[PDB]
């Protein structure tokens, strides 16, 4: 890749507040904030949208 | 609230 840390979705997720992101298994993200708890703010690569995601639904792309 | 569990 280009050097930025990326995470991948392990499962589909449907958003539960206006500030959450919906995503498919296999989606890639840049993580923007992982400091305020277990909901992380992320940017989706295929959509470009930003929002919270549940951190248990993602894993680093490296492996 | 914590993250929800992975889907069924
Ligand atoms: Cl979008
Ligand atoms: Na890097």
């Amino acid at each position: 890749g280009t050097g930025v840390t990326l995470f991948v979705a392990l499962y589909d997720y449907e958003a539960r507040t206006e500030d959450d992101l919906s995503f498919h298994k296999g989606e890639k993200f840049q993580i923007l904030n992982s400091s305020e708890g277990d909901w992380w703010e992320a940017r989706s690569l295929t959509t470009g949208e930003t929002g919270y995601i549940p951190s248990n639904y993602v894993a680093p792309v490296d492996s | 609230a914590p993250p929800i569990p992975p889907p069924r």
